[PDB]
């Protein structure tokens, strides 16, 4: 009497991922108070306006 | 001399005799940029002989 096995596997795994995010913005203003000017062209992320 | 009235707002001033004007041309420009960015890769293998 005589019995072989063989077995093999073989598993891959490849991921990948990216993100680009820019932004970009430039209020500007004449004329009024120099600090009004500062204040208000200084841009609020959150509210642009 | 000089002695012209010179305001800025409520304040009034006295210009010098060289200086031919000094005046509140008031303006400002902001500027903002900002850039993220991210890359990852995985690689993985498993084998096995038996
Ligand atoms: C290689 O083998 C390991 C072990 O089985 C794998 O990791 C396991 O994956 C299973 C299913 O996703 C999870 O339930 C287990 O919790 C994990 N265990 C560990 C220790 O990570 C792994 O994913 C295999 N990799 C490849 C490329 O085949």
């Amino acid at each position: 009497s005589s019995h072989g096995c063989k077995e093999l596997e073989n598993a891959l795994k490849a991921a990948s991922g990216t993100q680009n995010n820019v932004l970009r913005g430039e209020p500007f203003i004449r004329g009024g108070g120099a600090g009004f000017i500062s204040g208000l062209s200084y841009l609020e992320l959150d509210n642009p306006a | 001399g000089g002695c012209s009235p010179h305001y800025i707002l409520n304040t009034r001033f006295r210009k010098p005799y060289n200086v031919e004007s000094y005046t509140p041309q008031t303006q400002g420009k902001y500027e903002f940029i900002l850039k993220e960015y991210e890359s990852y890769s995985d690689f993985e293998r498993n084998v096995t002989e038996k």
